């Protein structure tokens, strides 16, 4: 039924043409339309194109017509969006839904597609640099000592953090990347347990940076 | 064009480009969808109607034949039967104008395949052109894109004319 | 009142007996603002008021007249002879209305047209 | 030999759409502005039920006529549903004034 | 050009407690079709956005009757009763059905609305990182009703800004309870020129500013 | 069609049949009844103009400036004068419909004759079928009644295309 | 006539005389004049509007909410976005009217030249009679009068359809 | 008046301090023809004509 699969993750440089794909199925393709939307990073959705598969009927947002190109593959019933000119600002994700393909007829994203975010900054992809955290005041040792493990430097968005084998469930409160400004990301990765089982319970932060696959498993020591 | 097309789904006014290569049902994107522009805004436009606001009105005879009531209550019938036969002619003045829109439409762009075209082609049938030479698929877009050109095909077309001449 | 100085007079004439009794009773109103004196002075024919609503959370609303029994559905809106929950702009249905509901034309058809005469073969 | 032709659009939409010049005029899409969808069943509004006042009148309701006299402190009220020719309650002979007032 | 604007962009909600959206146009939605256009959408944070009502008054097949599109002029409106937990996200207006398709700004939900009572914590740089050149300290926020808590730097009572950044978490399911972790990076050298790095927290739950100093030598 | 027939003074729409026999005048009956019928209910529906009730209605000022007398008269005034050009406006309204309804009527029995005639006869002067058979008056009916039959004719008609072709 | 003609500054309906001199563009008078006499006097009527008398009418609530205000405030507004709608409907028509008048002056011209040549030309082009005879300055003017005569250059013409028949 | 008998009364009821005072001040005004005679009687919140 409702499958719209969007293209894997891609990273460029600024002024470099990109290509998304959407292949759909599981569902009639009777030259139903598809248009394609994009929401920058955690800000507004802004709709970017649509393409009739029906005919050749683009309809490219007026403020981006030059570089933006559309393609549908009725073959393989696959769209494709491709922005020629790339900017820093446009660094985004990008979405896709159906809509119809007669302009007569009226319009319907009833189905979505999994995000594929678009990065463009003039970074080569760096491994992440993995730091510890410790309960120096011992925190609110009455309550929960906090520890915590800082996932930095790194220029691919991409993260993915095991606590303690992944085993630790509650207590994680992973944090949303923040663009560092020479370009670079920071996260950070925090637990709650309380200052009882400082050394009987284990800390160990297991983060891996997919795109350059920099699986390390981190140290976290109590230092107080 | 005394006949509608049902495989011209896509848009309103369309041309159907038959080549040696084979026929389709093609239709011109900027006439309808800046018709289709223009239609919208008729329609929603219209809608506006405004009615007088409500001004709190209403008395009655007050057992003293205050006929404010028999006038106010007339006012607001005649207001109405008034406005319904009015906004009844509106309706059928926009429909009107959107039939006569349509068919003007349709013969601006007769013309402009006309126009293209010249003597290079019989205006044969109900708005149909039979080329004396061969519009290929590009040629066939060129003629739709407004970038069609006589003098390419002209030579050819001349001598198929005088053959049949 | 504070304007409605109403001295007013009986009449002694009415027509037949209606459900047992040949003379009438009119009745009135006013609505009175706080603070203000109502004198009422008669020596006969004089029905006077002892109980008296006190206009409280005053709200759109109107007097429906029509024969209908009480829905467990809240309805956007209701019209003596029904409730409307769609959007086109305007009604046949009756004049009077609740809150949100279409205008009232008295038309049997209004369509505008937004297509070509449709002639198929 | 090569050609190429002109047509207009045309599907199976029945909508009858009225003119100046012909009236019933099939078109193939068209905008409708008048409704005449109601259910019978008089419902709720925003969730605020009306005091149907059944069958005494208005006026019986406020003069407080004793039968129907259950309807006196009943809470706020979205609207007020009348029945035409109120019949249990006669309101007794007289004119009331400045009624629609 | 169509311009949706949504009245109520932030709007918390109790539980059970029926909510209204507006979205207003610039111009009149309807189409040459017949139907207006103005399918709501949620995008549930962390998924990608769904559809709700077609057209305008047209429930979709996996949606809530809780949820209900409303609007006949160019004001529209999207009412849910009974607001529950998955109904918390963002909310958008339709595209008009002028070509300029317009989404319009956005609507975010709160679970309940109960008062504030975060444990705020400070971590201060491993040496590790210490070594490396830059020189970051944390400082955390766990649980409270709002997303913003100014957390404000005093290097040596010198307010910091810009070397701050903030980052934010959701709504925790099992109680509306947001957490925060404002960091700031600085090199080395102002690491070693500054022994005291005292913050300074500010919400409704604390009468009282709290700052934890938090020395460069313990 | 362009002209009128004084001799069809039993029907509106009419046939003139030519035939080796003769030549007549001949109306369809179907045509002009069920025209008459709807315009005479065009007719009659119009007539009703159900002004609004005589609502016993006047005032004057009273010789204490009740414009009531002045309101009232310009109410009724108004509604004259408006009533009046919006009645002028459906006569002119009803006059085109029933105008062009006509003129559909004769373009439709056009159409009727030249579906079942086809090929067997040339479409010629002002709506005039010349055919190339012979249309007995039996076949001049069938056509008239719509039970005409192309086959019977079809041969003989193809061959004398032919022989002029 | 489909086109039309910008050297004919003198008049609206106009005929373009060519002979073996040469090519001029002649108005016809009368029907240029006549038309030009009933167009003026249509539009001086319509300007005829006669709003309603200056009633002196104006009245307020008195602080005693005499609504006469409400009631005569709509009652001007209302005439008012009632006649002004009217008007405008009055200026479509009588517009329409004056366009379908110039055609009708145009068809009626053509008739009359049609009429007096009669088979001593052809019709061609958008409304263009090519004399089989020579037509001299004044016979162009006989046409033009009114006082054309068939007979005289009727043998001449008879004797040019057969060289060409 | 001549047939202005306007038997009037105040009202003790209006709104916040407007520029400083709460309470209200309604005027009034009468076209008078010559020869004719206005009887003013009032005894409370009444600001007579000069
Ligand atoms: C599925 C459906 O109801 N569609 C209707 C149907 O009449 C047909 O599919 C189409 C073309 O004839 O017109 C429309």
């Amino acid at each position: 039924q409702v499958q719209l699969v969007q293209s894997g993750a891609e990273v460029k440089k600024p002024g470099a043409s990109v290509k998304v794909s959407c292949k759909a199925s599981g569902y009639s393709f009777s030259s139903y339309g598809i248009s394609w939307v994009r929401q920058a990073p955690g800000q507004g959705l802004e709709w970017m194109g649509w393409i009739s598969a029906y005919n050749g009927n683009t309809n490219y947002a007026q403020k981006l017509q030059g570089r933006v190109t559309m393609t549908t593959d009725t073959s393989t019933s696959t769209a494709y969006m491709e922005l020629r000119s790339l900017r820093s600002d446009d660094t985004a994700v990008f979405y896709c839904a159906r809509d119809r393909p007669h302009i007569l007829t009226g319009f319907d994203f009833d189905y979505w597609g999994q995000g594929t975010l678009v990065t463009v900054s003039s970074a080569s992809t760096k491994g992440p640099s993995v730091f510890p955290l410790a309960p120096s005041s011992k925190s609110t040792s009455g309550g929960t000592a906090a520890l915590g493990c800082l996932v930095k430097d790194y220029f691919p968005e991409p993260v993915t953090v095991s606590w303690n084998s992944g085993a630790l469930t509650s207590g994680v409160h992973t944090f949303p990347a923040v663009l560092q400004s020479s370009g670079l990301y920071s996260l950070s990765s925090v637990v709650t347990v309380p200052s009882s089982s400082l050394g009987t319970q284990t800390y160990i932060c297991n983060v891996n940076h997919k795109p350059s696959n920099t699986k390390v498993d981190k140290r976290v020591e109590p230092k107080s | 064009i005394e006949g509608g097309w049902t495989g011209m789904v896509d848009g309103w006014y369309g041309y159907h480009h038959q080549n040696e290569q084979g026929s389709g049902y093609a239709a011109d994107l900027k006439s309808t969808q800046n018709a289709i522009d223009g239609i919208t805004n008729k329609v929603n436009s219209v809608i506006e109607k405004m009615n007088t606001q409500f001004t709190a009105v209403g008395k009655e005879f007050n057992h003293l034949e205050k006929r404010i009531e028999n006038l106010n209550k007339k006012v607001d019938d005649g207001f109405l039967d008034i406005w319904t036969y009015n906004a009844e002619l509106l309706v059928l003045l926009e429909n009107e104008r959107t039939l006569d829109y349509h068919d003007s439409n349709v013969k601006n762009l007769y013309e402009k395949v006309r126009s293209q075209l010249k003597n290079n082609a019989k205006e044969i049938g109900n708005g149909c052109f039979e080329f004396y030479h061969k519009c290929d698929n590009t040629c066939m877009e060129s003629v739709k894109n407004g970038t069609y050109d006589y003098p390419k095909y002209s030579e050819e077309a001349k001598l198929n004319r005088e053959e049949i001449d | 009142t504070s304007t409605l100085n109403q001295r007013l007079v009986p009449r002694i004439a009415t027509r037949s007996k209606v459900n047992g009794q040949s003379g009438r009773m009119e009745f009135f109103w006013t609505i009175l603002k706080p603070n203000d004196a109502i004198n009422f002075e008669s020596n006969g024919n004089f029905i006077a008021p002892e109980y008296a609503y006190k206009i409280v959370k005053k709200g759109d609303s109107t007097i429906m007249k029509s024969e209908l029994e009480y829905g467990n559905c809240n309805t956007t809106c209701q019209t003596p002879k029904g409730a409307i929950n769609t959007s086109l702009p305007f009604q046949n249905i009756h004049p009077i209305t609740i809150g949100k509901c279409p205008k009232y034309v008295k038309s049997t058809k209004l369509r505008l047209a937004t297509g070509l005469r449709n002639v198929p073969s | 030999g090569d050609t190429l032709c002109i047509g207009y659009h045309a599907n199976n939409s029945t909508d009858t759409v009225d003119t100046v010049l012909e009236k019933n005029v099939t078109v193939t899409h068209s905008v409708n502005l008048l409704e005449d969808k109601h259910n019978g069943k008089l419902c709720d509004l925003d969730g605020v039920k009306p005091l149907i006042l059944r069958d005494c009148s208005v006026a019986g309701w406020l003069l407080g006529n004793p039968m129907c006299d259950e309807f006196i402190n009943v809470p706020e009220w979205s609207y007020i549903v009348e029945k035409a020719n109120p019949v249990n309650d006669l309101c007794y002979p007289g004119d009331f004034n400045d009624y629609e007032e | 050009d169509v311009v949706m604007t949504q009245s109520p962009v932030s709007l918390p909600v109790t539980l059970g407690q029926p909510a209204s959206i507006s979205c207003r146009s610039s111009q009149g939605l309807v189409y040459i079709d017949g139907n207006t256009y103005l399918n709501w959408f949620q995008q549930r944070p962390g998924q990608s956005p769904r559809r709700l009502i077609y057209n305008v008054f047209t429930r979709d097949s996996g949606v809530p009757d809780r949820f209900s599109g409303s609007g006949s002029g160019t004001d529209f409106t999207l009412k849910i009763t009974t607001v529950e937990a998955e109904d918390v996200g963002v909310y958008y207006c339709m595209q008009g059905t002028h070509w300029p398709y317009t989404f319009g700004q956005g609507t975010k939900l709160e679970i309940k609305r109960t008062v504030a009572a975060p444990s705020v914590f400070i971590f201060p740089p491993s040496d590790e990182q210490l070594k490396s050149g830059t020189a970051s300290v944390v400082c955390l926020l766990n649980n409270f009703y709002p997303r913003e808590a100014k957390v404000q730097w005093k290097v040596d009572n010198a307010l910091q800004s810009g070397n701050s950044q903030e980052s934010v978490t959701e709504q925790d399911s099992k109680d509306s309870t947001y957490s925060l972790s404002s960091t700031l990076t600085l090199s080395k050298a102002d690491y070693e020129k500054h022994k005291v790095y005292a913050c300074e927290v500010t919400h409704q739950g604390l009468s009282s500013p709290v700052t934890k100093s938090f020395n460069r030598g313990e």
